[PDB]
C-alpha cells in the first residue's frame, strides 16, 4: 500500500504506513530496518514547520532503537542527532538518554530505574517504549 | 503548666497548618506541570 501511494505521489500517507511497519519490525527484533525507516521519516519531517515539532519524537525513538545494538553506537547516534537537529537538544529526551547512558556506564541500574519511574510519573509510558526499556535493562 | 502546654501545642498546630498549606501548594504545582506537558 505504501508503494502504491508513493507511486501516486500522495505523501503524508506512506509515511504512517512505513512508521507502523518499522515499529512492528522493531517489535519483531529487527532494528536496522526500524532505525532506517525512523531516520528517513525524521529527515523528511524536519523541513516541515508543522511536523517539525513531532520530528524530535521520531529521533528519540530511533535513538532508543539503536540502544540495543551497542552503547558506543548509541552515544555516536546521540551526538549525530544533536548536531544535525540542534533544536532536539532542548527537549528532555536528550537529558533522559544521557542519564540512562550514565547509569549504564557504571552498572548503576538503580539510577536507571529511578529515572524511568520519574519520567513515567511525569507522563505515562507506552507499551512499546516500556518493552524496549525493560529489554535494555536486562543487560 | 498543662494549659500553657496546650497553648504551645496550638502554636505548633499553626506551624503544621503552614506546612500543610505548603504541601498542597507543592501538589498543585506538580498538577500544573503535568497538565501543561499533556496538552502538547
Amino acid at each position: 500500500s505504501a508503494d502504491y501511494y508513493k507511486g501516486e505521489e500522495s505523501n503524508s500517507s506512506a509515511n504512517k504506513c512505513l512508521l507502523k511497519v518499522a515499529g512492528y519490525a522493531a517489535q519483531l527484533e529487527q532494528y536496522q530496518k526500524a532505525i532506517d525507516i525512523y531516520e528517513q521519516v525524521g529527515t523528511s519531517a524536519m523541513d516541515s514547520p508543522l511536523l517539525k515539532y513531532s520530528a524530535k519524537d521520531y529521533f528519540f525513538k530511533a535513538a532508543l532503537c539503536h540502544f540495543c545494538i551497542d552503547m558506543l553506537n548509541a552515544k555516536l547516534a546521540v551526538q549525530k542527532y544533536e548536531e544535525l537537529f540542534p533544536a532536539f537538544s532542548d527537549s528532555r529526551e536528550c537529558k533522559l538518554m544521557k542519564k540512562l547512558l550514565e547509569a549504564h556506564e557504571e552498572q548503576n541500574v538503580d539510577s536507571y530505574t529511578e529515572s524511568v519511574k520519574e519520567y513515567d510519573s511525569i507522563s505515562r509510558l507506552d507499551q512499546w517504549l516500556t518493552t524496549m526499556l525493560l529489554r535494555i535493562k536486562k543487560t | 503548666m498543662a494549659e500553657d502546654a496546650d497553648m504551645r501545642n496550638e502554636l505548633e498546630e499553626m506551624q503544621r497548618r503552614a506546612d500543610q498549606l505548603a504541601d498542597e501548594s507543592l501538589e498543585s504545582t506538580r498538577r500544573m506541570l503535568q497538565l501543561v506537558e499533556e496538552s502538547k
